[PDB]
C-alpha cells in the first residue's frame, strides 16, 4: 500500500546502483 | 462537435491525451480517437496529433 | 484527483510492473506524486556505461499537457544538459519540428530519449557549449571526461 511500494522502489534504485558499481569494476 | 457514435468509444475505451474512458469520442483524419473534449485543448496547445507529429490540415 | 494524478499514477503503476533494466524511477513520496525520482544506469558499450544517473523529474498540474522538468542531482558532460543539470531534449519541448512534446509521451517514453541522447549525444540545443564544441573537435577527450562522470555517479 502506502509504504509497501516506497521501499520496493528504494531497493530498486539501491540494488541497480551496487549493480553498476560491481560491473563497472568487473569490466 | 461528435458525429461519431458511442459505439466506437465503447469499441475504444481509451485515450492517449486525458487517458481513461469517455462516450464523446472523435475519428481524426489520422485514423485515431480522441475525445472531442480532449481535442479541443490540444487544438488550441498545437495542431499536430500526438502520435503523427504532423499538423493537420483538415 | 485529475488528468495528471490519474495518468501519472497509472504510470508509475506500470512502471513497477515492468521494469526496464537500469531504469528505476518513481514519486519520492505517495502523496506526492509530482516529484519523481529517477535513476537511469548508462547502458553497456557506452561512453557512460553503468552510470547510475539520478535526476529529478518535476511534473506539472496540467499533465500530461505539459512535459516535466528533468534535472540531475549529479555532474554531467552532456551537449544536450544544462550546467545547472536541466535537461533539454526536442520530445520535452513544449509548443507553448520532427520532434516534440505530445500527451502522448509517457514518462516510459520521456526516459527512453535521454536513454537514446546518453548513447548518442545529438547536441540539437546546445546546452553545454563546453561538451558540444569537444564532441566534434576531440572524442578521445569527450570519452575521458565521459567515463570520469561515471566514476563521479558511481562514488568511485
Ligand atoms: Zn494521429
Ligand atoms: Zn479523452
Amino acid at each position: 500500500s502506502a509504504d509497501e511500494r516506497q521501499r520496493m522502489l528504494v531497493q530498486r534504485k539501491d540494488e541497480l546502483l551496487q549493480q553498476a558499481r560491481k560491473r563497472f569494476l568487473n569490466k | 462537435a461528435v458525429a461519431t457514435p458511442e459505439e466506437l468509444a465503447v469499441n475504444n475505451d481509451d485515450c492517449a491525451i486525458c487517458w481513461d474512458s469517455m462516450q464523446a469520442a472523435r475519428k481524426l483524419p489520422c485514423g485515431h480517437l480522441f475525445h472531442n473534449s480532449c481535442l479541443r485543448s490540444w487544438l488550441e496547445q498545437d495542431t499536430s496529433c500526438p502520435t503523427c507529429r504532423m499538423s493537420l490540415n483538415i | 484527483a485529475g488528468t495528471a494524478l490519474k495518468r501519472l499514477m497509472a504510470e508509475y503503476k506500470q512502471l513497477t510492473l515492468n521494469p526496464p533494466e537500469g531504469i528505476v524511477a518513481g514519486p519520492m513520496n505517495e502523496e506526492n506524486f509530482f516529484e519523481w525520482e529517477a535513476l537511469i544506469m548508462g547502458p553497456e558499450d557506452t561512453c557512460f556505461e553503468f552510470g547510475v544517473f539520478p535526476a529529478i523529474l518535476s511534473f506539472p498540474l496540467d499533465y500530461p499537457l505539459s512535459p516535466p522538468k528533468m534535472r540531475f542531482t549529479c555532474e554531467m558532460f552532456h551537449p544536450n544538459i544544462y550546467p545547472d543539470g536541466r535537461v533539454c531534449i526536442s520530445i520535452l519541448h513544449a509548443p507553448g519540428s520532427a520532434e516534440r512534446w505530445s500527451p502522448v509521451q509517457s514518462v516510459e517514453k520521456i526516459l527512453l530519449s535521454v536513454v537514446s541522447m546518453l548513447a548518442e549525444p545529438n547536441d540539437e540545443s546546445g546546452a553545454n557549449v563546453d561538451a558540444s564544441k569537444m564532441w566534434r573537435d576531440d572524442r578521445e577527450q569527450f570519452y575521458k571526461i565521459a567515463k570520469q562522470i561515471v566514476q563521479k555517479s558511481l562514488g568511485l
